[PDB]
């Protein structure tokens, strides 16, 4: 029997309170910064106590009223009649460079945003200081600058360079909207000292697609950073004009405030591949982190090389939404920056689709100095689009694959990398990760019913004191990353197999830390074999039938495996029989005066006095 | 019924072709209904032996002709797309040789097969009339019926009637190699006599491969490929039913330890993973069958499918494929500022460019420079101990000498009462960008952070005004194309502009000499700033509008920047009397200069950073001293 024994698992339902806010409304984007939580929602702004979880100030972008004669910042409030719109806070960042700053943006208001100061004297409230980055253009009313934020498709990298804050979004646009409000796919906002306004360097600072494809073509931006002067993307879009597959693209290029020279696209696909293939299209959520130690040599890098961890999903046919199965995969920065250099032949390389469009000049008789050129800057750049992919094996090997994941974050602990994996419906796990094998989820627990925001913030301080915050619909919890408990743990087997910095060990009943066992029987080294049940318990010396024995930790314990080949089963003096192939660490198989029958595992001993002749 | 047979055309791309002696368009949204038409029978009373159709026209053109027909033009419009007729082309036997249209009349015992239009000598040349559609040749043979034999031709000869043509079957020139995948020719039938589809087309299939996406592997019309490395090349069936086959091929006639790529070319006798296990040979399916054989292509970990990383099955019989990942792949300076103390054997410059020959740059170092009576040539190392780090002569006449890159280690405006000529108006889009501060006649400094576009056609220097746009003296302004701009060494954010044009001097207009290079400033010591830039009045009129600082020591600096920076010696600080009142927009590149008693120089530039004139708050400025003999150093240009 093995599902009687069910209870072998830990369970998956385990509640605890944790560090909690309800949010009154869906929450969109966080922010860390002075011990303070700072929380964008839905027409709304809060800031939260660190350890408090407890909302200290907080200020309303409320009901929003949209006049067509009015812009982003001019007063409206006198008018008589009209859309009654909801601004979601879209864009988020606070910047220090200058000053302490909060760059906060609506939504609805032409996609332009605001500034919020703090005093030294107390350091969080926001509704003192209220300007609207919102530059008058005199010159050229061509384009509208500081319209920044678009209503699809927001993502944010805001940097200082050549002493100036520097704003690289990602914008997702329907060719609908663009006579409302001329915009830009991407776009190098830089903010002026004024902070009044951002400033296009000059006619290449931006890029967007031709007018035709507005329609179809829908690119999607879901992730960005900064790494070696590389200011990446992740993003999904269609593999070709025609294609209406989608295929997650990586982009790469230099951070000249001028912008974007040396621009690349290249596509990424995580296969799951055994012996004599399923890929997963879509990027569900990334994070570029620093590796463990272990997983520092099973890739190849140094602990502090940058790994770049894209969980990724498999996509709905001729559709960007996913199939519900996905899978996480790594990619250190040094091989994709080579793949981009130099890997590379000089036939595959081809000129950006949505840019150039095919029928051109430039696409048809141009060419590239790869290998003579990294980084340089020449006035005339080439918008290049590698044809050939950077394809990685999922770590796990679809531990996940028959689920969606909604979300993802790193961190390290020791020699080891661990994941705090967020599961499509909302159950956060935390798993190690390696190439060696499968590691169950020392915690799994379920959260919430909504799902897990891609918004997740990491901290460890002294790799002592850490967390996690994670989002779900209306509510951020404060996870430690320090583990819960070992209680829930149900076998030796289990209890052993979790990360030393959770203190497990079986107090001869259940696992559990070192000074909890009154009887001072704690152990983390010897399985003791563990009845269940047995089927039959009348045998003769020599009459034979079927001997099925349900119980735990029957197997020896190697570092992963449970072998059953280092067992013994005895019925006192005589040596009971072994069916190894349907013996296993769970479920054992005999064939053949009260008698007691003895298991010999790997690491202990037991006894079963239910049985006579 | 209505069917397909543009599988049977072929393609070209972005040719039209023009018969210059000779044919209609009529609007039909499918070229391959088209092509379709074309082949069946009777469509057209002319003999369409190719089509084009442009999807700009969308109009369908059928051509009864080739291109191999004389006298026909191409044209590279890329409007325009060809499809041809591969029987034509075929030039050889497929089965029973039962389409052809070859022009060949020469029998098996080599006799002219006669016009089958010719009742001579023999009787049954009536077919032509008889098989329409079969193109029955004037003289050349074909296969009448479709038969086996194929081409069977009445012999023009009296004793034989008629002598069966010969075609070579078409394999006998595509031959493969083991792997196949490089091979890319015509042979565009399965094993099963079945036709590959058009890897444009996405039916009866909707397979993965666009051949767009994936180009430079040949997925041309329907000729036979390895895209997915099987031993032998393989298409999609045009038949729903069947998936894909493989294509009947004969063969063609006539390993180091460091890693090439992802191991894929590369070839290995090691066979341990990073977990220490060794992997079993090709033969050897154990512990589980894997598909890889010799004919596809010992118990070493290779890349035959060209993995990331060579894999090799583990004898650990439950991994199926292990990572030799130990395998090595074929893939600066501290406290030592001076060349000398450092032996770079590095071949480039900061710009880029590649070194120069240390001969005649020794040459000319020694005639420059004659400090002190080495090194290799044409490396990083540099003599002369520079500061700014190692270096390196470059080929350029316009540039002799270039850093080699080895890491080591106005707000509350008062306009001014006159003119000053140090100050030069940079006019880009045709008005002033940023302040720049003339040294010689022929020479001008300003900040890296002034400069949109790299070029210097569009950029513009003006000399002389007290207002902006020398609105006022018209009399004396005067403007200047742009030379050549040059960027610092690293981190000084530093562009030296020399102009097309030196400007001859004048009382209005004054270059500005340099500080002392070892030379230190007394604090507090009270200096000016000029510039047009940004104010926050309400109406700037233009002016140039002047304003004095007094010099500060590091701690009030990062005192009121709280610690927002540690400061380094790059970097010259300097603050207002405690009034709000300091460059902004506008005034980049304005010069801080100063008197040691009366004779003034530069000291600072003014350079954007950190919020603008924030009352009792220090600005931060460019140490001239600490470049001048870079400046120098380059002036020898």
């Amino acid at each position: 029997c093995k599902e009687a024994l069910a209870k072998s698992e830990m369970n998956v339902n385990m509640k605890y309170q944790l560090p909690n806010f309800t949010a009154e409304t869906p929450i969109q984007n966080v922010i860390l910064h002075e011990h303070h939580i700072f929380l964008g929602a839905t027409n709304y702004i809060y800031v939260l106590n660190e350890e408090d979880l407890q909302k200290v100030a907080e200020y309303k972008t409320g009901p929003v009223l949209e006049h067509p004669d009015c812009f982003p910042c001019q007063d409206c409030s006198s008018k008589a009649n009209l859309v009654w719109k909801d601004n979601i806070n879209m864009a988020l960042v606070v910047d220090t460079y200058y000053d302490d700053q909060l760059i906060s943006c609506g939504s609805v208001n032409r996609g332009t945003c605001q500034r919020h100061v703090f005093p030294h004297n107390h350091t969080a409230d926001i509704q003192s200081e209220v300007h609207c980055i919102f530059s008058p253009q005199i010159e050229e009313p061509s384009q509208c600058p500081d319209c920044v934020v678009s209503a699809l498709g927001a993502k944010v990298l805001s940097s200082v360079k050549d002493r100036f804050i520097n704003f690289f979004v990602g914008n997702t646009i329907n060719s609908s909207y663009f006579p409302d409000h001329p915009l830009h796919s991407i776009s190098v906002r830089r903010l002026k000292e004024t902070k009044d306004g951002f400033m296009f360097l000059t006619d290449q600072s931006y890029i967007d697609v031709l007018p035709e494809f507005r329609d179809s073509y829908p690119i999607k931006y879901v992730h960005a950073f900064e790494s070696n002067n590389f200011i990446y993307f992740l993003t999904v879009q269609r593999e070709t004009l025609d294609a209406q597959t989608f295929h997650t693209r990586i982009i790469r290029f230099c951070s000249i405030n001028s912008g974007l020279h040396s621009y690349m696209e290249m596509p990424l696909e995580c296969i799951l591949t055994e012996k004599r293939k399923e890929v997963f299209n879509i990027l569900q959520a990334a994070y570029v982190s620093k590796p463990g130690a272990q997983l520092a040599r099973q890739i190849g890098a140094s602990l502090n090389d940058d790994i770049l961890f894209g969980v990724f999903a498999q996509s709905k046919p001729d559709s960007a939404e996913p199939m519900d199965r996905s899978a996480m995969c790594a990619f250190p920065i040094k091989y994709v920056n080579d793949f981009f250099n130099k890997i590379v032949n000089k036939n595959n390389v081809r000129c950006l689709q949505h840019f150039y469009g095919p029928n051109h000049e430039h696409c048809f008789n141009r060419t590239l100095l790869r290998n003579s050129s990294g980084c340089e800057a020449r006035r005339d750049e080439y918008r290049t689009e590698f044809t050939t992919a950077l394809q990685r094996v999922d770590l796990f090997m679809g531990q996940f694959s028959e689920v969606l994941l909604t979300s993802i974050s790193t961190f390290i602990k020791g020699d080891l990398t661990i994941a705090n994996l967020g599961t499509s419906e909302g159950r956060f796990m935390q798993v190690v990760v390696s190439r060696s094998g499968p590691s169950t989820p020392h915690v799994n627990f379920l959260l919430d019913s909504h799902p897990v925001s891609p918004e997740v913030i990491v901290e460890h301080t002294l790799n002592q004191n850490g967390y996690t915050l994670v989002i779900t619909g209306k509510k951020i919890t404060k996870i430690p990353l320090n583990g819960l408990g070992c209680r829930h743990f149900q076998s030796c087997s289990q209890c052993l197999s979790a990360p030393p910095f959770v203190q497990c060990g079986w107090c001869h009943d259940k696992c559990v830390r070192s000074e909890e066992c009154l009887s001072g029987t704690w152990t983390q080294q010897i399985c003791l074999p563990a009845i269940y049940k047995v089927f039959p318990n009348s045998a003769p010396l020599e009459g034979g039938t079927r001997l099925t024995i349900c119980g735990w930790d029957f197997g020896f314990r190697r570092n992963n495996k449970f072998d059953l080949k280092k067992t013994r089963v005895l019925l006192g003096n005589e040596s009971c029989t072994l069916t190894l192939s349907e013996s296993t660490m769970n479920t054992l198989k005999c064939t053949v005066f009260n008698m007691s029958i003895i298991i010999s595992n790997g690491h202990g001993t037991t006894q079963y006095s239910t049985f006579s002749y | 019924k209505r069917r397909n047979t543009i599988h049977e055309f072929k393609k070209s791309a972005k040719t039209t072709l023009i018969k210059i002696d000779p044919i209609k368009t009529k609007k039909v949204n499918t070229a391959d209904q088209c092509a379709n038409r074309c082949t069946r029978n009777k469509g057209l009373p002319f003999t369409c032996k190719a089509f084009v159709f442009d999807k700009a026209r969308k109009q369908c053109l059928w051509f009864p002709f080739n291109s191999m027909s004389s006298g026909v033009k191409k044209e590279f419009g890329h409007e325009f797309d060809l499809y041809e007729n591969k029987d034509y082309i075929r030039n050889c036997i497929i089965g029973k040789g039962r389409s052809y249209k070859g022009t060949v009349s020469i029998t098996k015992s080599g006799i002219k097969c006669q016009p089958w239009s010719s009742m001579i000598p023999h009787e049954h040349s009536f077919l032509p009339s008889s098989y329409r559609g079969k193109d029955l040749q004037e003289n050349y043979c074909r296969n009448p019926r479709g038969e086996e034999g194929g081409p069977w031709c009445f012999t023009s000869n009296p004793e034989v009637r008629y002598e069966v043509c010969d075609i070579p079957q078409c394999s006998e020139v595509e031959c493969m190699t083991c792997n196949g995948e490089s091979y890319r020719g015509l042979m565009d039938h399965t094993e099963s006599g079945k036709i590959c589809q058009r890897w444009d087309h996405q039916t009866p299939h909707r397979h993965k491969f666009l051949p767009e996406r994936y180009p430079d592997k040949g997925f041309d019309d329907n000729y036979c490929r390895n895209p997915d490395g099987q031993p032998r090349p393989w298409c999609y069936t045009l038949d729903p039913h069947t998936r894909w086959e493989y294509c009947a091929i004969k063969t063609c006639a006539d390993t180091t330890e460091c890693i090439q790529g992802q191991g894929e070319g590369y070839r290995g006798t090691v066979n341990t993973i990073w977990n220490g296990i060794p992997c079993q040979r090709w033969d050897s399916q154990y512990p589980h069958e894997h598909d890889m054989t010799p004919e596809n292509f010992e118990n070493y970990c290779r890349n035959p499918d060209g993995s990331e990383s060579p894999w090799c099955f583990t004898t650990d019989p439950n991994i199926r494929v292990g990572y030799c990942s130990q395998i090595p792949n074929c893939d600066q300076d501290c406290y030592r500022g001076n060349g000398k103390n450092y032996m770079g054997n590095l071949s480039q410059t900061r710009s880029g460019l590649t070194c120069s020959m240390w001969d005649k740059n020794m040459e000319d170092l020694h005639r420059h420079i004659f400090w002190e009576p080495k090194l290799n040539e044409n490396y990083c190392r540099n003599p002369d101990d520079d500061a700014h780090g190692p270096w390196c002569y470059t080929g350029n006449p316009l540039i002799p000498w270039d850093y080699c890159p080895i890491s080591r280690c106005v707000v509350n405006g008062i306009p001014t009462r006159t003119n000053i000529g140090w100050m030069v108006s940079l006019r880009y889009r045709n008005k002033h960008i940023c302040g720049g501060s003339l040294i010689k006649e022929s020479w001008v400094l300003t900040a890296r952070q002034c400069f949109p576009s790299r070029d210097l056609k569009d950029y513009e220097a003006w000399l002389g005004i007290h207002d902006v746009h020398g609105r006022g003296d018209e009399k004396c302004k005067q403007v200047l194309n742009v030379s050549q701009l040059v960027y610092g060494p690293e981190g000084s954010d530093l562009v030296l502009m020399k102009l097309a044009r030196p400007a001859v001097l004048d009382d209005f207009v004054s270059t500005i000499d340099l500080p002392n290079y070892g030379c230190t400033i007394p604090e507090k010591t009270s200096c000016s700033v000029y510039g047009w830039g940004y104010t926050g009045l309400i109406n700037y009129d233009g002016l140039l509008r002047v304003a004095h600082l007094y010099i500060m020591g590091n701690e009030k600096c990062s005192q009121h920047h709280r610690g927002k920076v540690t400061l380094n010696e790059s970097e010259i600080c300097a603050g207002a009397e405690k009034i709000g009142s300091g460059p902004c927009e506008g005034d980049y590149g304005g010069p801080l200069v100063c008197e040691q008693h009366k004779m003034r120089m530069v000291l600072g530039v003014i350079v954007p950073g950190r919020g603008c004139a924030i009352p009792n708050r220090p600005g931060i400025f460019v140490r001239v001293a600490y470049y001048a003999k870079w400046i120098h150093k380059i002036i020898l240009t």
